[PDB]
RNA sequence: GAUGUUAGGAGGGCAAAUCCGCCGAAUUUAAGCAUAUAAUUAAGCGGAAGAAAAGAAAAUAACUAUGAUUCCUUUAGUAACGGCGAGUGAACAAGGACCAGCUCAAACGGUUAAUCCUUCGUUUGGUGCAAACCUUUCGACGGAAUUGUCGUU
RNA sequence: UUUUAAUUUAUUCAUUGGAAUUUUUCAUGUCGAGUCGUGUUCUUUGAGAUUGGAGCACUAAUACGUGUGAUACAUUUCACA
RNA sequence: ACGGACCAAGGAGUCUAGCAAAUGUGCAAGUGUAUAUGAUUCUUUAAACAUUUUACGCAUAAUUAAUG
């Protein structure tokens, strides 16, 4: 029978979530992951775009 | 058991299904008190929640060293402040009637931190512009001038936190001052070695004493 | 991870890995630490050879803050304060560092390593090892006892 | 000043005069009905060093307890059980005499008062007597006093079978602190409890 | 160990007064309601054997009261205040 | 002491997840089994609240000392208990949540019980459409109480 | 709609009692008894020459006392309540 | 030798605690931020984010019944 006391959640080191934060926020900086991840950049003039 | 294990130590051979518990709810209960304190002190008026402690030194060998916010100030420390313990509770302050005094040094920066926070203190009539001048050390209360620039600003609540302490486990010394005839080693050995006949003496001395 | 467990992989194969012969029954050698001294004691004594008896008096209550000690080593004074600092007392012959390790948290200076030669450092700490004694004084240091 | 010379000439029990008063008293006592009322305390200074005082709510009680401990409840002394627990005669109650006295006249003779304490009275061969002190809670005389008003609320609600009087704080080890008591002090049941319960984090 | 209550403790830490160096700090009624109170009691039948014990005034007639004062009142310090307050008012009615 | 269809009141039963007392096993584990373990558990009896219980040191420490209770992290599967086998197993310090202190007894007050309750009346103003409710202090009567209420600390 | 903060305003006259601290003297007062405690028996505990509880027997001292300081004693210091 | 008349659906090494090994990952004489707190976060969010320059675990030193 399953139980409320299956370990539900997890704990993940504190630098290992920085580095997976970092690591998403560069992949996020290049056009090539962005493209092949799903989105339809093709007329975006560069990746890390930036507004005002 | 088999192979190369730790022998099996687990305490489980009781109905321990029953004992069983998970915290599910420990962020929820989290933001739940912090709305309960923030609604405190929203209730309270400007006035801060928290309430002064004494700071003092943690006991035992191990933790000699460290001070930390202790319950309520002594007698002798509200008596250095000019504050009766009465009043003292009815302005944020803390006290104990256990704690003793046993040291100068306690003693005089426990009273200077009342002080601080005494003079940081700014009063609230008790009566709506009928400020009076105080009882039993609490301070003369404000007036109308004084209190509506003050409730505007940020109330500094450094003074309840525990004070940090100045870390210089660094020092510099000549050179030429440096006691090259010290024997520290041997001096703990002699120490050890001498304490019992000095308990024995101090005992003689007590026996003299009680006479 | 259920799908990563050996058990799937033998989902069709009858005894489950556990033996035709011998089967899987249950606690077929007693429970827990059971079979010590008498079945199991081959694994006791190879495994765990001082297990059974007892040596030594009863500390009644302990109060390990009593005796809490931690132990510094001679080689790790210098590695305590800051390389440029480090620097600093290095080349001026004038000067050494007062370090109390006590603030740092150990009580205990131990003596295993090596100094820096002719390079005095006075140290405070509650207990001192006497080699660690014997190296700062040999190194132009000193010893300061404090509690 | 008077309770102070009653309370010294109390506390010796052995002189002639105390004998004497005690061997009359307990006599009469065994031939009165196990528990009835009393219209005074019989031992005025003791029943106001405990809470008793002497405005209309109060009531004191005086109750027979048999001595001795009980035997077990099993019909005969056959216990189908392991040896370690074969006994039948030498069973303690954990319960002491004083708090089965009150229980018997709190527990449904009055169930309309509550019970303050209880007190000693004398002894004999075969009964222990006590005096015990009641409240009356409905009675405003105690409902407007500031004091003593505290036992008119609910939660105070037979605290003999509660074990919440001094009797019940003596048996529950609740009469010594620190290392001496240590697990008793949240109640046994509940020290035990929190003490073997085991608490997971959701995260690990 | 023991401590000295004034000669500050030396700042070492094993020995006698160690530790850090901090600079330390520093009838009318009763007999009488004894003597009213006595004189409508008396003394306890133990009391009165003690009496006696002590009376006969030998070493071993007291060593014999100490015993059977310890017994009668548990513990040996309670025995030897009982047989030394008895000793005391054999004197003062003596006397 | 009785007795009262005297006047005014209370208890009783249900409900239990949490809570407080009592009473109290065996299955089981030890590869057998008897101490031990299961377990100060299940079953049984009784008693409360929205929480209960604990609680203001006849505490801890041995330090530069802490300061009611409870709970969380930890101390710690540790000190210890145990056919020292199987197994069992705390406390202090430390970090936090919360934070609150008090009153009887005893003392003192007799140019004066200064206390308390019942019953019957009086008004001080208020929110309600109403029903009702909140404040109100001047009594008078009958009692209780010196076998001790109240005030002071 | 509930309450609950800040804000708005209080002014004249009066005597009735109380409170805190600070000056100057008295007197070191009181402080919970079949209770604590001890022995023994049973239980309970990690508590071990007994952790708590209970039954029975004995049965205290008066603050200079008595209770803790985890090994039973005697003489005794100290600390803490 | 035992089970199986037939068909459908259901049907059995899982969950938790604790230890180790293995391997991957992060940091490294350090590592893990525990409980808790803050903060224009409050559908999701019971997760994410953060932690005024000696809390605690494990490791950094062993050995002895033990004063050490």
């Amino acid at each position: 029978p399953t139980k409320i006391w299956r370990r539900w959640g997890r704990k993940v080191n504190l630098k290992e979530k920085r580095y997976a934060v970092c690591s998403s926020i560069a992949a996020s900086g290049v056009t090539s992951l962005v493209l092949a991840r799903g989105h339809r950049i093709s007329h975006l003039k560069e990746v890390p775009l930036v507004v005002s | 058991v088999a192979h190369n294990n730790v022998l099996p130590n687990v305490h489980l051979h009781k109905w321990w299904q029953r004992h069983v518990r998970v915290n599910f709810s420990k962020n929820i209960k989290k933001k739940k008190r912090r709305l309960l304190r923030e609604k405190r002190r929203k209730a309270n008026g400007g006035t801060p929640i928290e309430k002064l402690h004494p700071i003092v030194h943690c006991p035992t060998q191990r933790y000699n060293f460290r001070t930390r916010l202790g319950k309520g100030f002594t007698f002798e420390e509200l008596k250095g402040a000019g504050l009766t313990p009465r009043a003292a509770q009815t302005i944020g302050i803390c006290y104990d009637k256990r704690r003793k005094n046993r040291s100068e040094e306690s003693l005089t920066k426990n009273v200077e931190r009342l002080l601080k926070y005494k003079n940081s203190l700014v009063m609230i009539p008790l009566k709506k512009n009928k400020a009076k001048k105080g009882i039993g050390g609490i301070p003369a209360d404000a007036d109308k001038n004084t209190i509506k620039e003050f409730r505007n600003k940020k109330p500094l609540l450094s003074i309840f936190k525990k004070e940090k302490n100045t870390k210089p486990f660094y020092e510099t010394i000549e050179v030429s001052k440096i006691d090259k005839e010290f024997l520290a080693y041997k001096t703990l050995r002699r120490a050890k070695l001498a304490e019992r006949r000095k308990n024995r003496r101090q005992q003689k001395k007590d026996i003299k004493f009680k006479s | 991870a259920t799908r990563f467990k050996k058990n799937r992989k033998k989902r069709g194969h009858v005894s489950a890995g556990h033996g035709r012969v011998g089967k899987h029954r249950k606690h077929p050698g007693g429970r827990g630490k059971a079979g010590g001294l008498h079945h199991m004691r081959i694994n006791f004594d190879k495994y765990h050879p001082g297990y059974f008896g007892k040596v030594g008096m009863r500390h009644l209550n302990l109060l390990k803050n009593r005796t809490y000690c931690p132990t510094i080593n001679v080689d790790k004074l210098w590695g305590l304060l800051p390389e440029e600092k480090k620097k600093e007392f290095s080349e001026n012959k004038d000067i050494a560092p007062v370090i109390d390790v006590t603030r740092k948290g150990y009580f205990k200076v131990l003596g295993n390593g090596k100094l820096k030669h002719n390079q005095p450092i006075v140290v405070k700490a509650r207990y001192f090892s006497s080699v660690a004694e014997k190296k700062i004084k040999a190194v132009g240091g000193q010893c300061i006892l404090v509690a | 000043g008077a309770y102070k010379y009653i309370q010294e000439i109390w506390k010796k029990k052995q002189s002639d005069a105390m004998h004497f008063l005690l061997r009359v008293r307990t006599w009469e006592y065994r031939q009165l009905p196990v528990v009835h009322r009393v219209s005074k305390p019989s031992r005025p200074d003791k029943a106001r060093r405990l809470g008793y005082k002497a405005i209309q709510g109060f009531v004191i009680y005086r109750v027979r307890v048999r001595r001795g401990d009980r035997k077990k409840r099993v019909k005969k002394g056959i216990v189908h059980g392991k040896p370690k627990h074969q006994g039948v005669h030498k069973q303690k109650s954990t319960r002491n005499l004083k708090s089965v006295a009150e229980g018997k006249v709190g527990k449904s003779i009055c169930g309309n008062l509550r019970v303050l304490n209880s007190y000693w009275v004398g002894q004999d061969a075969v009964y222990k007597y006590y005096e015990v002190i009641l409240v009356d809670p409905n009675h405003n005389a105690v409902r407007n006093n500031p004091k003593i008003n505290w036992i008119c609320n609910p939660v105070h609600k037979h605290r003999e079978l509660r074990g919440l009087t001094s009797a019940g704080k003596k048996y529950r080890g609740l009469r010594v602190k620190g290392h001496l008591s240590a697990k008793s002090r949240p109640s046994i049941r509940a020290n035990w409890k929190r003490r073997q319960l085991i608490k997971l984090r959701k995260c690990r | 160990g023991r401590k000295s209550t004034i000669k500050p403790a030396t700042g070492i830490a094993v020995g006698f007064n160690s530790g850090h160096v901090v600079t330390k700090r520093n009838s009318k009624r009763k007999e009488l309601i004894k003597d009213v109170v006595r004189e409508i009691t008396g003394f306890s039948p133990y009391e009165k054997r003690i009496i006696e014990l002590i009376k006969i005034g030998t070493s071993a007639s007291t060593k014999r009261s100490l015993k059977y004062a310890k017994k009668k009142l548990g513990t040996h310090k309670r025995g030897k205040a009982k047989r030394e307050e008895i000793q005391k008012v054999v004197i003062l009615q003596r006397r």
